RNA sequence: CGUCGCUAGUACCGAUUGAAUGGCUUAGUG
C-alpha cells in the first residue's frame, strides 16, 4: 500500500506551558505540543519555529502518542533552552544551534518546573514524581538528588548553590542543605496544598488553595536547629482562587518591590511592598489613631502586630484580562510602566502595558499593547472541510470560522459566526455553509468576506448535521429538531422545498456521491437510508449498540460504513442490508470514518486520540498513526485523497499527505586484597619511621568483614575447611587489625569467635609445627582481648538476670 | 513469650523481633514489605451443582425485586450533545 | 435510621444538614445532598419534643420529658484546628529528630524517638550510641537521660527491650539499657509500675539462655592456649 | 461468586409424572409451528422441553427449582438444541415475560389461577396454551353457564378465551402420588380482545356472584353494595341513596334480570345488566 | 523443553498474559492458534518417516 | 528482590450553549 504521515502541524500558538520571554517591547517564546514556536510579541506572528525532528506518522516515530513539552526554561546568557517533555525527558536547546544541545531522560513524570543556575553548569530539574534531581549540564549526569517530599514538586529556589527551598504540592516547604543532601527544616506551607512559593531578599511568600497568602522569613545564618522558615502573618487576597505562579520585580532606583500572582481564574491580582519610611510613617500614624481611640499600650501594641501584615504591603493593581490564563511573567521593569506577557488557555497571547507613578497606577484600567490571535483559534474546531479545489481549507467552532491556505498555513479569511457545529463548503470555492447550535444557518462568500443570508428559523433545534446534494441544488439539513429539512439555492437565496418527519433527532446526514439515495442517523440506534429520487423508505440498518456518530457512502455507492459510540466500526451492504464485518477499532468512541475517494479504504479518528488507516478488502487496520493528545473531533479527506486533516481539542491541526566465585572463594580473594593493604599501611609507617576499597568507602579490615558477613552460614565452614593455611595466617592477621578496633569487636563478637575456634581446631597440627615467634604474639594479644570482651558481655548478662529475678521476688513479697 | 503480630494498628512487627513504625518507614521499603505480605498471603452436592449453572452461559437468575441477572450475580444485558460532544 | 419516631425536624448549615430528634432520646445530624446521618447525638435517656437552633444550627439545645435541658455547641473548626496543630508539632519533631541522627547526637535523638514511637530509630540511636561508647553504661549524658523517663515511657523501652532480647543477633543491645535503667532508678519504684512484671517475666528466660550461651563461646576460647602451651614445647 | 448471588435469592429447599403418553399427546395437541417460540413453564427434568427443543425456533424455559434447571442444562449441553434453550430462574410472576406464541406448561398447582390470566393480559398473547391443571380448578374453567361450577373465574375467563378439556391425567400418572387428580386444558386467547373494561367485567360478575344461586335482584339488597356504588355515582357526577335504589329498581326491572341466578346466566346477560348500569349514570368499576 | 517453546510461541503472538495491561486482531489470533497446533505435534521438532500411514489410508477412502 | 496491575482516598486538565443557586446590571412590567 502507500504509506501516510504527517507533513505540517499548525493551528496552535502554543500548549498549556509556561511562557518564556526574551527582551527585544518583547519577544516571547512559547511551544505548540511538541515543537516550540518563538512570537514577538510588537508584530503578533511568529519569527521562526523550533522544531525537535521525528516527524508524526514516518516510521521511526514511536507508535504511543508523543509527548509534549510541559515546561519551557532558558538562560539569556548561554543562550540554551531547556524542554521538559511529558514523559519526563529533559532535552537541552539552543536558540542559534537550531537543535538538542543534550538529552536528558531520569525522571518517570513530567517535569513541573525547571532552573539554570548563572553559571550554567546546573539545571535545577523539578518532577510530578516527587523527586527534585539536580542536573549537571557540562557534566552530562545528575550530581545528587532529592526524595523528601512526599508530592509533586509545584516549586523550588536556588540563588546559591549551598542552600536550596522547594515546596511541594501537599503544601510542606523544607529548606535543603544540598552538600549534605538533606533537608534542613520542615514546616507547612500552608494547610491546604501550596502551588506557588517566591523568595527575594529575605522575604517569602506563598500561595495555597485558599485566598489567604502567607508571608515568610528565612534567617539563612539562623544555626538555630528550629524556626529557620517562619511566618509572620497571613493577608487575605480577594481571589479565593489559588496563585499558580508568583515573580517579582524591584527597581534599585525606585527602590519599590512589585509583583503579580498569575491565579487560575481569568484576572492576575497583584501586590506591592509599601516602602519602609512610609511603613514607619504609618506605624506612627496608627499609633497616634488608637490614642484617640483610647486603647491601652499593651493593645496599641496588640493592632500593630495584626495590621503588620498590612503595615508591609498594599496592590499596586488588579489586571484583569479577556481569556484565562495558564502562565504569566514579568518583561519590563521601570518606575515609570510595568508590561507583562501572559499565554491563555484559549491560544491567543495578550500583552499589557500600564503606567503608574509614586503610589497608585495612572491608568484605571490594564492597556493592552498587541495580541497573538492570527494563527490562533479560541475554540476546539468541531468540523473540519477540504476545498474541492484542494487549495483552501475550511475550519469552524465556536463563535468563529477560520479559512486556511494549505501552503502558507496562515489564516487567509476570518469570519465571524456563531455556535457552529458542521461546516461544508460548495463546489468552485464560492461559499461556505455553517450550521449552529442556535438554529441559525450561515453562508459566507470569500470574496464578500462576510454573511450573505441568516435564517435564524430554519431550524427551532440545533442543526446537528448538513451536507449538499452532488448537483449542489439541494443542501440536505439534520437537526434535532427531529424533521430532515431539504433547502433549494435559488438566485442567491434558499427556499424550503420538503420535510422528512422522524422518530428522533438526526445525529449526521450522508449523500452519496451518485446522488441516488440519502442515509439518515438516529438515536434508537438505527441507521435509515432513503431515496433521494423519490424520498421514500429504502432499507435500515439495525443492530448497533451505540448512535452511529458519522455515516460515509463509498464511491461505487455499494457499501456505507457506521462509526458508533459503541467502539465498533460496522461496513454495511446496502443491496440487501447486511453488515459484512465489525471491527473494535478504538478505545473509545468513534467520531467520523471516512472513504478514501476511489479506494475502499478508509481513515478513522476517535476520542482516545488515535487516528488509523484500514483496508476495505482486508479490513485490517494499514496503519496507526497517532499524533494527538485529545480527542481528534473531525476528519476530512480531499478529492484527490492526496491529504488529509485532522482537528483535536489542543487546537492543533495536523496535515497528513501520503510519501563466578564460590562461597569462600571470594573470601579468600577479599583476604589478600585486605591484607595486602593493610601490610602496606603499616610498611608505608615502618618507612616514614585499590579502587575498590574507595567505592566501597569502608575499611580494609571492614571490608573483608563485610565478605563474610556475605557468606551463608551453611557453606561456611566448608569455606574455611577449603581455605589453605596461608591465606589462614593471612586470616589471623585480619582478626588482629579487626581487634584493634574495638568498636567493630563486639558489632560481631559471636561470628568472629566461632570461625577462629574452627581455623584453630581444624590447622591445629599445622599451627604447633610454625615456629614465628611473631605469631606467638598475634595469638596472645588476640586472647586478651577476646578474654574482656567475651567477659564483659557475660559479666552484664549475669549481672542483669540475678537482679531481675530479684525484682520478681520483691513484687511477689509485697503482693504476698 | 512469643513474638506476634504488632499491637498498634501503625506498626509491623515481625516474628523476627523487629518493630516497624509505619511513619519511619521509606516509600520504597513500604512497597517490598507490602509485597512480602503478598506473598505469605497468596500461598496460604450442591456446591456441585451450582458452578453448573455458573458453567452454563444460557442461565439467566431472577431476583425478588424481578431483575434478571447471571450466575455472577452481575445484570445480565442517551442525551444527543453527550453521544456527539 | 431512627430507631423510635421523629419528632423534631430543623435545617442547620443552610442547606447543607438536617438535624432530627428522635423518640429514643437520640439527636441524628443528617447531610441532605447524600441523606446520610453524620453524626448521632445521644444527650438524653427519654423521648424529646423541643428543639431550637440558632446561628444556622451552630447552636443547638434539646430539652428531655424527664426535665433535662441539653445544649450542643458547634465545635467543628475547634476540632480541626486542634488536629492542624498536632500535625505541626509532629512534622516538627519528625524532622529535627532525623537532624540529629545524620549529627549524631543520640541523646537529644533518645528522647524524641521514645515520644514518636520509632523503633528502627530507637534501634539505630542506641546501637550505635553504643558503637561511640565502645571506642557509664552508654554515655554520661544518654545514661541521664534515661533516668528521667516516666513509668509510661519505662513501660514503652522494655516492652522493646523484650521483643530484641529474643532475637539473639539483637539481645546484646537490650541488656545494656536493662543494665542502665538498673543501675539509674530506685528498683523498687520499678515494681509497682503496672504490666512491668509480665514484661520482666519474658526477659528472664531468653537472659538465661544467652548466658548458657557466650559461656560456651567463652569455653572454646581456650583451644588458643592449648595452640600456646603446645607449640612453646 | 455464584454462590453468594444465588444463595441470596434462593434458600435451595414435587410430583413427577411417569406416563409417557401424556407428555407425547401434550406436545401434539401443541401443533407447534416450526417458527414459533414457545415459553414453557416448569420444565422439570426436561422431558417435556427436548421434545418440545425439536420443533420449535427457541424455548424459552422458566424454572423455580436451582436443582431441576441444572439437570435440564447438563440434558441439553452440547447438543444441536443448546442454542436454542434460555433458562429463566425464579419467580416468572412478576417478572415482564418475552414474546412467545404457545405455552406448554406443567404448572405449579400454587400458581394456576395467577397464571392463566398473566398470559391473558400478555400484551399480544400466545395463541394457544396446553395447561396441565387438576380437575376442581380445570372444571370450573370449562364449566358452561347454568353448571354446579359455573363460577366467576369460569365468567371472567371465559369472556377472554376459549378453554377446552384435552385429557384426564390420573394420580398414579405421578409419585409421589397427589391427593387430587390432574387434567389437561388448551385456552386459546381471543384475538382481538373484547374491548370491554378489565375491571367493569369484574366489578359486575363480582357482585352477582357473592351468592350465585341467589337471585341478583338479592345480591344489590346488601347495605354495602349500595354505598360501594353509590360513591361510584358521586364520581360520575364529580366529573342520593333513595336514588340509586330507584336507579337499580328500573334497570333489572327492564332487563328482565332481576329474578334469575348468577349460575344460570350467559355473556350476554351480563353485558346487557353491564349496559343498563351505564345508560342510568351506574359503572361499577 | 517443549513446554518453554509453547509459552515463547504463543507469548510472542499475544496468545497468553493479561490484556488490561496499561503502561493484535482476534482473527489473526485465530490462525496463529491453527500454526501452533499443527507445527507442536511432530508426530503428524519432526518425526523420522514411515511413522505415520495417513497417505495409505486417506488414497484408499478415495477408491 | 523487581516491573505492570486491581481497591480506597487527595487533589489536577478541559469539554459536556455542563446543570442548579445567589450578587449586581441591560431592557420590558410594576
Amino acid at each position: 500500500y502507500q504509506r501516510f504521515e504527517q507533513a505540517a502541524a499548525f493551528g496552535v500558538i502554543a500548549s498549556n506551558a509556561n511562557c518564556v520571554w526574551i527582551p527585544a517591547p518583547g519577544q516571547l517564546i512559547t511551544s505548540a505540543l511538541e515543537d516550540v514556536n518563538i512570537w514577538d510579541i510588537k508584530t503578533g506572528d511568529l519569527v521562526s519555529k523550533l522544531s525537535d525532528g521525528l516527524p508524526p506518522g514516518a516510521s521511526d516515530a514511536r507508535g504511543a502518542k508523543p509527548a509534549e513539552c510541559t515546561y519551557l526554561e532558558a538562560h539569556k546568557d548561554t543562550d540554551l533552552l531547556a524542554v521538559g517533555y511529558a514523559d519526563g525527558v529533559i532535552k537541552v536547546w539552543d536558540l542559534m544551534s537550531k537543535t538538542v544541545l543534550l538529552n536528558f531522560n531520569g525522571h518517570k513524570a513530567a517535569i513541573t518546573l525547571l532552573q539554570f543556575d548563572g553559571t550554567g553548569t546546573r539545571l535545577i530539574s523539578g518532577s510530578k514524581d516527587s523527586n527534585i534531581i539536580v542536573w549537571d549540564l557540562v557534566g552530562e549526569v545528575g550530581l545528587y538528588k532529592l526524595r523528601s517530599h512526599k508530592d509533586s514538586i509545584t516549586g523550588f529556589w536556588c540563588q546559591g548553590e549551598d542552600w536550596l527551598i522547594s515546596t511541594s504540592k501537599d503544601g510542606m516547604i523544607k529548606l535543603w542543605d544540598l552538600k549534605t543532601h538533606q533537608c534542613i527544616e520542615t514546616h507547612i506551607a500552608h494547610t491546604g496544598e501550596c502551588w506557588g512559593l517566591a523568595v527575594k531578599d529575605d522575604l517569602l511568600i506563598t500561595t495555597g488553595t485558599d485566598s489567604q497568602v502567607k508571608i515568610w522569613k528565612l534567617d539563612i545564618e539562623n544555626d538555630k536547629m528550629g524556626g529557620k522558615l517562619t511566618e509572620m502573618g497571613i493577608f487575605e487576597k480577594q481571589s479565593k482562587q489559588r496563585g499558580l505562579k508568583i515573580e517579582f520585580i524591584t527597581n534599585s532606583s525606585d527602590k519599590t518591590s512589585f509583583f503579580y500572582i498569575q491565579n487560575a481564574d481569568k484576572t492576575i491580582e497583584t501586590f506591592r511592598i509599601r516602602k519602609e519610611e512610609e511603613i514607619a510613617r504609618g506605624l506612627k500614624k496608627r499609633e497616634k489613631r488608637l490614642k484617640e481611640k483610647g486603647l491601652t499600650e499593651e493593645e496599641i501594641a496588640k493592632s500593630i502586630k495584626e495590621s503588620y501584615s498590612s503595615f508591609i504591603l498594599h496592590p499596586f493593581q488588579t489586571i484583569r484580562s479577556l481569556y484565562k490564563i495558564k502562565s504569566a511573567s514579568w518583561t519590563t521593569v521601570s518606575s515609570s510602566k510595568l508590561e507583562l506577557v501572559l499565554t491563555t488557555s484559549s491560544n491567543t497571547i495578550e500583552y499589557y502595558s500600564i503606567p503608574y507613578e509614586k503610589r497608585d497606577p495612572t491608568s484605571p484600567a490594564p492597556l493592552k499593547t498587541h495580541t497573538i490571535e492570527l494563527q490562533g483559534q479560541r475554540t476546539d474546531v468541531r468540523s473540519i472541510d477540504i476545498s474541492d479545489d484542494n487549495k483552501l481549507l475550511a475550519t469552524a467552532s465556536n463563535g468563529s470560522l477560520k479559512i486556511w491556505n494549505i501552503k502558507t498555513h496562515k489564516c487567509i479569511r476570518t469570519f465571524e459566526c456563531g455556535y457552529a457545529l458542521t461546516c461544508k463548503f460548495l463546489p468552485g470555492g464560492l461559499l461556505v455553509i455553517l450550521g449552529t447550535r442556535n438554529g441559525e444557518l450561515q453562508l459566507f462568500d470569500l470574496a464578500s468576506s462576510s454573511l450573505l443570508d441568516t435564517i435564524e428559523d430554519a431550524h427551532d433545534a440545533a442543526i446537528w448535521s448538513l451536507d449538499l446534494t452532488s448537483d449542489g441544488k439541494r443542501l440536505v439539513t439534520g437537526s434535532a429538531d427531529k424533521t430532515v429539512k431539504f433547502w433549494d439555492f435559488k438566485v442567491l437565496k434558499l427556499h424550503h422545498d420538503t420535510t422528512l418527519e422522524l422518530t428522533d433527532d438526526i445525529l449526521c446526514v450522508r449523500v452519496s456521491p451518485d446522488d441516488r439515495y440519502l442515509a439518515i442517523s438516529l438515536l434508537d440506534n438505527t441507521v435509515k437510508v432513503f431515496f433521494l429520487d423519490s424520498m421514500k423508505f429504502y432499507l435500515s440498518l439495525y443492530g448497533h449498540k451505540l448512535p452511529v456518530l458519522s455515516i460515509d457512502i463509498s464511491f461505487d455507492s455499494k457499501m456505507i460504513i457506521t462509526s458508533s459510540a459503541d467502539k465498533n466500526i460496522k461496513i454495511w451492504g446496502l443491496d440487501f442490508g447486511d453488515c459484512h464485518k465489525s471491527l473494535f477499532a478504538h478505545q473509545d468512541s468513534i467520531m467520523n470514518v471516512k472513504f478514501l475517494p476511489q479506494s475502499h479504504n478508509f481513515f478513522s479518528c476517535s476520542k482516545d486520540a488515535v487516528v488509523k488507516y484500514w483496508d476495505g478488502e482486508k479490513f485490517e487496520c494499514i496503519q496507526k498513526l497517532y499524533a494527538h493528545q485529545s480527542e481528534v473531533w473531525a476528519l476530512a479527506v480531499a478529492t484527490d485523497g492526496g491529504f488529509v486533516v485532522s482537528s483535536s481539542h489542543d487546537h492543533s491541526i495536523r496535515i497528513w499527505e501520503e510519501t563466578s566465585l564460590k562461597a569462600g572463594e571470594r573470601l579468600m580473594e577479599a583476604l589478600d586484597l585486605g591484607i595486602a593493604e593493610i601490610e602496606g599501611l603499616e610498611a608505608y609507617n615502618r618507612d616514614m619511621k585499590n579502587a575498590v576499597l574507595i567505592a566501597v568507602n569502608k575499611t580494609p579490615e571492614q571490608y573483608i568483614m563485610d565478605t563474610l558477613l556475605r557468606i551463608r552460614m551453611s557453606q561456611l565452614e566448608d569455606a574455611l575447611m577449603v581455605m589453605p593455611f596461608s591465606y589462614v595466617l593471612k586470616f589471623l592477621k585480619f582478626i588482629d587489625t579487626v581487634m584493634q578496633n574495638k568498636t567493630l569487636l563486639h558489632s560481631h563478637l559471636p561470628l568472629i569467635c566461632k570461625n577462629l575456634f574452627f581455623i584453630i581446631k581444624f590447622n591445629h597440627k599445622e599451627l604447633v609445627s610454625q615456629k614465628n615467634e611473631e605469631l606467638k604474639l598475634q595469638i596472645n594479644r588476640v586472647k586478651t582481648e577476646l578474654r574482656s570482651a567475651l567477659k564483659s558481655t557475660e559479666d552484664d548478662l549475669g549481672f542483669n538476670v540475678q537482679g531481675l529475678k530479684f525484682v520478681k521476688q520483691q513484687w511477689n513479697l509485697r503482693h504476698n | 513469650y512469643n513474638v506476634g503480630k504488632a499491637e498498634k494498628d501503625g506498626e509491623i512487627r515481625l516474628k523476627n523481633g523487629v518493630a516497624m513504625s509505619k511513619e519511619e518507614l521509606t516509600r520504597e521499603d513500604k512497597n517490598r514489605l507490602r509485597r512480602a505480605l503478598k506473598r505469605k498471603r497468596s500461598k496460604a452436592k450442591r456446591n456441585d451443582v451450582v458452578d453448573t449453572l455458573s458453567k452454563a452461559k444460557n442461565i439467566t437468575v431472577i431476583n425478588q425485586k424481578g431483575e434478571k441477572k447471571d450466575v455472577s450475580g452481575k445484570t445480565k444485558k442517551p442525551d444527543s450533545t453527550n453521544i456527539k460532544l | 435510621g431512627h430507631t423510635n419516631a421523629v419528632q423534631r425536624c430543623s435545617f442547620i448549615n443552610k442547606q447543607k444538614q438536617l438535624i432530627s430528634c428522635g423518640a429514643d432520646g437520640l439527636i441524628k445530624i443528617w447531610d441532605c445532598s447524600s441523606g446520610e446521618c453524620l453524626k448521632t447525638l445521644d444527650g438524653h435517656n427519654n423521648r424529646l419534643w423541643a428543639l431550637s437552633t440558632m446561628n444556622d444550627g451552630d447552636m443547638i439545645v434539646s430539652a428531655d420529658a424527664d426535665g433535662v435541658f441539653q445544649f450542643w455547641k458547634d465545635c467543628t473548626e475547634q476540632e480541626i484546628e486542634e488536629e492542624q496543630e498536632k500535625a505541626k508539632l509532629q512534622v516538627e519533631q519528625e524532622q529535627s529528630l532525623q537532624n540529629y541522627m545524620s549529627k549524631g547526637d543520640w541523646t537529644n535523638a533518645f528522647l524524641l524517638a521514645m515520644t514518636l514511637d520509632h523503633p528502627m530509630r530507637l534501634f539505630n540511636v542506641l546501637k550505635r550510641a553504643l558503637g561511640e561508647s565502645r571506642s557509664v553504661i552508654f554515655n554520661e549524658e544518654l545514661d541521664q537521660a534515661i533516668s528521667i523517663l516516666n513509668d509510661e515511657q519505662l513501660i514503652l523501652l522494655m516492652k522493646r527491650c523484650r521483643d530484641w532480647n529474643t532475637n539473639a543477633k539483637t539481645h546484646t543491645i537490650a541488656q545494656r539499657t536493662i543494665r542502665c535503667i538498673l543501675m539509674h532508678h530506685n528498683i523498687a519504684k520499678l515494681s509497682e509500675i503496672p504490666g512491668m512484671v509480665k514484661i520482666v517475666d519474658a526477659i528472664i528466660p531468653y537472659t538465661q539462655r544467652h548466658f548458657t550461651r557466650v559461656d560456651n563461646l567463652v569455653e572454646q576460647s581456650y583451644i588458643l592456649d592449648y595452640a600456646l602451651v603446645e607449640m612453646d614445647k | 461468586s455464584a454462590e453468594k448471588h444465588l444463595s441470596s435469592v434462593f434458600k435451595f429447599n414435587q410430583h413427577i409424572l411417569k406416563n409417557p403418553l401424556v407428555a407425547q399427546g401434550i406436545v401434539d395437541k401443541a401443533q407447534i409451528r416450526p417458527s414459533d417460540v414457545v415459553l414453557e413453564v416448569g420444565p422439570g427434568t426436561g422431558n417435556l422441553t427436548v421434545r418440545i427443543l425439536e420443533q420449535a425456533k427457541n424455548v424459552v424455559a422458566v424454572e423455580m427449582d436451582p436443582r431441576m434447571a441444572a439437570e435440564l442444562t447438563k440434558r441439553v449441553r452440547g447438543t444441536p438444541v443448546e442454542k436454542k434453550l434460555e433458562i429463566m430462574l425464579g419467580d416468572f410472576m412478576k417478572t415482564e415475560l418475552p414474546y412467545f406464541d404457545i405455552c406448554i406448561s406443567n404448572t405449579p398447582y400454587q400458581i394456576s389461577s395467577p397464571l392463566v390470566f398473566k398470559l391473558i393480559n400478555q400484551p399480544r398473547p400466545p395463541r394457544v396454551s396446553i395447561l396441565m391443571f387438576q380437575r376442581e380448578f380445570a372444571l370450573r374453567l370449562l364449566a358452561r353457564p347454568g353448571d354446579s361450577l359455573y363460577c366467576r373465574l369460569s365468567a371472567n375467563v371465559q369472556m377472554w378465551a376459549n378453554v377446552t378439556h384435552i385429557m384426564k391425567v390420573g394420580k398414579n400418572n405421578f409419585r409421589p402420588p397427589p391427593q387430587v387428580e390432574s387434567s389437561v386444558v388448551r385456552l386459546e386467547i381471543k384475538n382481538p380482545r373484547p374491548q370491554v373494561d378489565y375491571n367493569e367485567w369484574d366489578g359486575l360478575l363480582r357482585i352477582v356472584f357473592v351468592r350465585k344461586n341467589r337471585t341478583i335482584s338479592a345480591g344489590f339488597k346488601s347495605t354495602t353494595v349500595m354505598d360501594i356504588l353509590e360513591k361510584n355515582y358521586k364520581t360520575f357526577l364529580a366529573m342520593m341513596h333513595d336514588v340509586v335504589k330507584e336507579k337499580i329498581d328500573t334497570v333489572l326491572k327492564e332487563t328482565d334480570l332481576g329474578d334469575k341466578r348468577a349460575g344460570k346466566c350467559d355473556q350476554n346477560d351480563f353485558l346487557r345488566l353491564l349496559y343498563a348500569f351505564h345508560q342510568v349514570g351506574i359503572h361499577f368499576s | 523443553s517443549q513446554l518453554k517453546n509453547l509459552k515463547a510461541a504463543l507469548k510472542a503472538r499475544g496468545l497468553t498474559g493479561q490484556t488490561n495491561v496499561k503502561s493484535y486482531d482476534r482473527e489473526e489470533k485465530k490462525k496463529a492458534i491453527a500454526e501452533i497446533r499443527e507445527e507442536f505435534n511432530p508426530f503428524e521438532a519432526v518425526g523420522k518417516p514411515g511413522i505415520s500411514k495417513q497417505i495409505g489410508e486417506e488414497q484408499r477412502k478415495r477408491a
